[PDB]
């Protein structure tokens, strides 16, 4: 009966809105719209397919390294290449990097301040706040002297009259649950999180060349060279650096990244029930640790109907399986050729029409697994790896819900994953597995540059003529990339990307089955209309990128 | 002290270059917002959202008109009247050459903003083009890169600050303190060019003894930056040369994105 | 009469032997000795004037920039150059930098443990040592999870059996005073210092060129190309660089550094009552603000019979009182020449007769200022400030009684400076005040630019015939530097240094007057011949390099 | 679990050396002593004093005979039978040959050490020399400069601790990570020099835009190291000529210390 529309939403990256139908204070229909494409497709079309990676990593600078890894991967599949090795080891460690930074800044920088309310942290008293925390983390910056200066500090922006981008947030908005202390905590760890995701870049950024946009990459492998003894390039002295800020990521993560998710939780019980996207989820198995692009560290797989018995792992990027369930259509979207694609026979022409409830109303792709609507992401990734019975990860699982338990004196059940903070969940689960896997690569980097293999390129033959077809997966931040790129006489004939947020950002499908933002959001109750703060709450959970998603 | 106020609007982005004041370290992006400037309109950072981040830069437009400096992040489509970046249901466009005239200074952020970029590349499927071309009685601050690093932007706005004027500009409008010089005039592996010692394939022995990289396509000869000397991150030693890789160009228009990686720097 | 020899001096820089007589346990009588000489003096003669800087910076790599500069000036003062002004700023910048550096390394890493018993640490409460801090501190750094943190790292160090440099300290020496929690609060303390202590050395690198040892100085002015809008050159951006570092440093040296100063006092007051060096002091004035080598931000003077109303000051390193009344004995040390000497009309030549307790013993010249041993270093310059109604010196230093006042009930009156504790807080003191002067040099800095001034260097018009003589004053770290250069026929026919350590370090002098180290000894208390922790506190307090002493 | 030991000797020093680990970051120097190594020997850092830390260094001389990696910091007098450099009474080359004799790696860290350094300039007046001639017939590593970067030592040693042996050495015995190149022949200011553009003096125009400082005495030409490219303090782009000044030749035999300032250097 009444509509409103969130447009922008903000906090994610790029450009997307959001429409909801509300009836008696609850959304009861939804619509996502990503508003602005590019058609980096089309750019990359017809050039040497070792230019692509460059290109298309510009898909997106959130997630980057993410679609140039994904490129490579798929040019890689077209022309049967086995990455050697050490290319896998230094590909992961940027991966595993990059995705420790994105996650720690969508907890704090995008999504916190949809839970966290500024104004009521300056009413907090820092002792109480500090006391708090005791026997719950052992972060050595929780002091009330290190609130106090928090606080001093948004009490001073307050006071200048300039709040800046904490400007008319929903400050006093009833759906805002925690008390003073609790805010001026997250608060102060949203400043801490800053100095956490620096380390992790500078990670990526001694393997990529820079970031963002990592340029270390090749069809073939990494372009770094190792030489222990030489001067100028990856010697014992740049990876002795680089693991230096690798073991400064770890504390960070475990005792306030993970400890912040359970006293979200604490304060937020209800958001366990809401905000479930989908029944079937589906992730790659991500983190080649072998010569032949596959031993992955991380497992995959496809689960339907919310049940996790129904796991069907997924191990190799080269599994028919998940290759041939992959389609797009554009029935409710801006393009031209409304039916499923398969994305090696994929076309992108743009066909804007204006917005339509009934009609288009998105440059989102609907995509689909073997017809069905899925959820991709850090709670599609971890559902797999728990039905996968990873003990690392329901280990990990565990420990956050024992905060939980110990601030509510409740438990969290598998089944109360399936929502808003399920998600946010996941993703803090996979920031802190991924810890271990920087230690394990960079160790396994080191141990075999010393048993004198120092091949870090394989150099492609691109036939000059014929067809060739490949596809490159990636277990990105927000869940299963795709890159699908078809050769034909020496060029890129081809090229169709079909990106995590593509999976959970895309409009109604061509049997008219909603994605999970518009599914997620069926439900969710709103206390005043013209702020629809619990919308945006859900919306934040799925991390959205609309560069990534629309490309 | 009152703060000088930025508005920053982002058209066909990546993302990539608000992501780079996440690396900065002078000032840290949390200095950046809290200390030395007010940043009054940047939706991925922005508590509001909807219709009160839009009473937000209405507000930030008229309260300190004449006196924000506004940031404008990506390509500008011009094709089909604007519909390929529609933000509050709006061309882009429209959004950007409202911001311009309450503007006391323009700065295009990124290769995008700068000439078009990577998005006008190609066939230019959207009509992508750079920010001077859709506010052409305005001079703006071109400070190009795919993305840059984050202080040539800011120290840029610091000069104005600190100095109440632009750094000097060559003839592009880039900050000649980043933009100045060839890379390829500042590059320490220019020894080895003029040695002849070259890189032919990667991991090959010349590439790992550091060897200059024309030869696998470096754009270096080309393309202005201070990639060589700045380099990124502060850490030390990281550009993409330094770590084995040749320059693409991302810097200069009609190199970056438009010659392939592996083309060399005279060949067209 | 016992006698003892410490030799060698640990946590000093260089080769120091300390001997004493202990009667009715009680030291009666000493001998300060340095045992290496290295004859830098004549290495530097017989060069081009601009050559010196570079190769007598090499006296010392603890106080590096500190002989560099003093070098610069000495030549400047011969050939009549007035040092452009931007260059005074970037002197001033460098000098404050490395001297906040300088001395919380002198505090923490060679002091802190004869006063810190670490095996006491480890029988700490956390919670309770975080406690006492309470409104005694804002430091965001004093959490029961930090000190558990540092604790553990104490407890893992004595695990392994391996102490390294930590084994056989004077753990569990009666002199050991503090509590277990104060203990294992400045462990903590120490490992934080190291961090505050590398950005000090980040802004002198920015300037430098490097440290140790900077590279940026010329007989002229400096080579840093002052260039707001060039690449590659001392631009805004590394102007911003370099006060990102800058605005790290106060909140360590004012919440931790100033405070640990007064706790120590507080548990160690007779420590306020020995240690008396010398009644005569003197500093130069520092940190030079015009374009004629003057203006400076600290006063100096020369101060007699421990009375600050006999105070003269100096305001110029051109006063002729200052300049005529130094000289230098070999009468105890192992030169030739044994009357005293004009630094212009100095000589060093090398005359070993091994250790006699009545002829000669040291490789240290013995400095008189018209006849009278003088103690130099902060405990000098902070008295003469004082004595000069420095506000600015009077209200930090009350800052630290303060502090010892609300933890004792007592106060400490400029009498009670004339100790071993009254010279370690005069260094506190200094640290202190010199993040005032690097704020405002670099913010004098920025506005010169500003005006227009891009000027950094004065091409030295070195004569080819004639003589010239020339002297550098610097207010060191360790107190007044002298070098003193004399030029014929455009070639260094003379060099001689006066250093700090040389004033305070010098052996009887040729009136048989002990020096400071000497006279400081008389009256120590020594509870155990065989572990003299006693002699090495006071010793150390005047923090002695012994390089710098002998060069 | 057991680090490896290390026993530290200073001779004729000026502590610089030390106080490089103190700049150190990959490892700082509490992850250098805590984690990485045991420093069982070492004057300036060590707790104890006179006869107390003479016993810590005999105890770790005999307990880790065979195993110890011995650093020596400080060239070595020879002149009137050591006396020019005592400690505990006696000339420091007997404290080194004594030492030397249970070490499993030697390493001459600065200039000082590895060639004889400031102190054996000019007239040389304690007749100093380097390692390598107090110990005759023992392979001694050598990391020279004034003081060189402290991880030239650093990865040095965890070379030694990971792989079991020494990194690659060049014909004076320098690791050729750090050493094997001439700085002029990997230095971003070369193609001034190929182009004639020099800094004549301090603060004029050349000089003001970055260009080469061959002409005013620059030994990039003559020295080995990696000055230019792992440059100082992990800060990024701090090194001497970054900053405006010359290279010295502090690495270089026959250079540094030897060689005015403003003197040529050859070029090859
Ligand atoms: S690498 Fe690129 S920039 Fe550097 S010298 Fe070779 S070609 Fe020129
Ligand atoms: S002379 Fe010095 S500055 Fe000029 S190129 Fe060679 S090394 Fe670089
Ligand atoms: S590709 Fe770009 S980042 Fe610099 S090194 Fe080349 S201009
Ligand atoms: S003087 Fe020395 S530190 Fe490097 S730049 Fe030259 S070798
Ligand atoms: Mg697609
Ligand atoms: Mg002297």
């Amino acid at each position: 009966s009444q509509r409103i529309t969130i447009d922008p939403v903000t906090r994610i990256e790029g450009h997307l809105r959001i429409d909801c139908e509300i009836e008696n204070g609850v959304v009861s229909k939804a619509w996502a719209s990503g508003t602005m494409w590019r058609g980096m497709e089309e750019i990359v079309k017809n050039r040497d397919p070792r230019d692509a990676w460059m290109i298309v990593q510009r898909i997106c600078g959130v997630c980057t390294t993410t679609h140039a890894i994904s490129s490579v991967r798929a040019a890689e599949s077209a022309l049967n290449i086995d990455v050697p090795v050490n290319a896998q080891y230094i590909r992961n460690i940027i991966l595993a990097a990059h995705t420790t930074h994105d996650h720690i800044v969508h907890f704090y920088q995008l999504s916190a301040l949809d839970w966290v309310d500024i104004t009521s942290a300056l009413k907090a008293d820092p002792a109480k706040a500090s006391a708090m925390l005791n026997g719950v983390s052992t972060w050595h910056l929780n002091s009330a002297e290190e609130f106090t200066k928090v606080q001093n500090k948004i009490k001073d922006l307050v006071a200048s009259g300039q709040l800046g981008i904490f400007a008319n947030g929903c400050w006093g908005h009833p759906a805002m649950q925690l008390p003073p202390e609790v805010n001026l905590i997250a608060v102060a760890h949203y400043l801490q999180a800053l100095e956490c995701q620096r380390d992790a870049n500078r990670v990526v950024a001694l393997l990529g060349g820079k970031t963002p946009h990592i340029q270390n990459l090749a069809v073939g492998g990494v372009a770094n060279p190792i030489n222990l003894d030489g001067l100028g390039v990856l010697n014992l002295e740049r990876l002795m650096y680089i693991k230096s800020f690798i073991d400064k990521l770890s504390d960070f993560v475990e005792q306030v990244y993970k400890v912040d998710t359970a006293v979200i939780a604490a304060f937020y019980p209800e958001w366990l029930e809401r905000g479930q996207g989908a029944v079937n989820y589906l992730s790659a198995p991500e983190f080649p640790t072998d010569g032949k692009n596959g031993s992955f560290l991380f497992p995959g797989g496809y689960i339907t109907d919310a049940d996790l018995s129904t796991y069907r792992p997924i191990t190799s990027h080269s599994d028919e399986y998940l290759i041939k369930g992959i389609q797009e259509s554009a029935k409710h979207a801006w393009y031209k050729d409304e039916a499923p694609q398969a994305p090696w026979e994929g076309t992108t022409v743009p066909d804007y029409t204006g917005w339509s409830d009934d009609g288009k109303y998105s440059w989102v792709k609907a995509p689909t697994f073997y017809g069905k609507t899925v959820e991709v992401g850090p709670l599609a990734n971890m559902l797999c790896k728990l039905a996968a019975k990873r003990e690392s990860t329901h280990a990990k699982l565990n420990e956050i819900v024992a905060i939980y338990t110990k601030l509510t004196g409740k438990t969290i059940e598998v089944a109360q994953l399936h929502s808003t903070l399920g998600r946010i969940i996941g993703r803090t689960v996979h920031c802190c597995e991924l810890q271990n896997v920087l230690q394990d690569q960079y160790n396994a980097l080191i141990v075999n540059i010393g048993k004198g293999d120092h091949t870090t390129f394989v150099k492609p033959d691109i036939p000059a003529t014929g067809e060739f077809k490949g596809v490159g997966f990636l277990e990105a931040p927000r869940g299963m990339l795709s890159h699908w790129m078809v050769i034909k006489d020496g060029i890129i004939s081809n090229y169709q990307a079909v990106v995590p947020s593509t999976w959970n950002s895309g409009p109604r499908n061509f049997n008219d089955e909603v994605g999970p933002y518009e599914r997620s959001l069926v439900g969710t109750p709103i206390a005043d209309p013209n702020k629809p703060l619990e919308v945006v709450r859900t919306i934040h959970s799925f991390d959205p990128c609309m560069s990534c998603a629309v490309h | 002290p009152q703060r000088p106020p930025v508005i920053w609007i982002g058209a066909q982005e990546c993302t990539g270059c608000t992501e780079s004041l996440l690396r900065a370290t002078h000032p840290t992006v949390e200095n950046l917002v809290l200390e030395t400037i007010s940043l009054e309109y940047h939706e991925v950072l922005s508590a509001a959202f909807g219709h009160q981040v839009e009473e937000n830069k209405h507000n930030a437009l008229e309260k300190y008109k004449g006196q924000y400096v506004l940031v404008v992040d990506g390509s500008i489509p011009l094709k089909d009247n604007g519909i390929y970046c529609m933000v509050a249901g709006e061309p882009i466009v429209d959004h950007i050459r409202r911001a311009a005239e309450g503007a006391a200074a323009i700065i295009a952020i990124g290769s995008c903003a700068a000439w078009g970029g990577v998005a006008a590349a190609g066939v230019n499927p959207t009509g992508a083009v750079g920010l001077q071309e859709v506010l052409p009685g305005k001079t703006i601050i071109n400070i190009p890169g795919c993305p840059p690093n984050p202080h040539n932007f800011l120290a840029t706005v610091a000069h104005i600050i600190t100095y109440g004027k632009p750094p000097k500009l060559d003839a592009k409008n880039r900050p000649t303190f980043a933009y100045g010089r060839l890379i390829h005039e500042h590059c320490e592996r220019r020894p080895h060019f003029d040695a002849g010692r070259f890189a032919k394939e990667f991991g090959d022995e010349g590439h790992r003894e550091g060897w200059c990289l024309y030869h696998l396509g470096c754009k270096g000869p080309e393309t202005y930056g201070n990639c060589s000397t700045l380099q990124f991150c502060d850490v030390g030693g990281v550009w993409p040369v330094a770590i084995g890789h040749p320059c693409y160009g991302c810097n200069e228009e009609g190199i970056g994105f438009h010659k392939g990686i592996h083309q060399l720097a005279h060949v067209e």
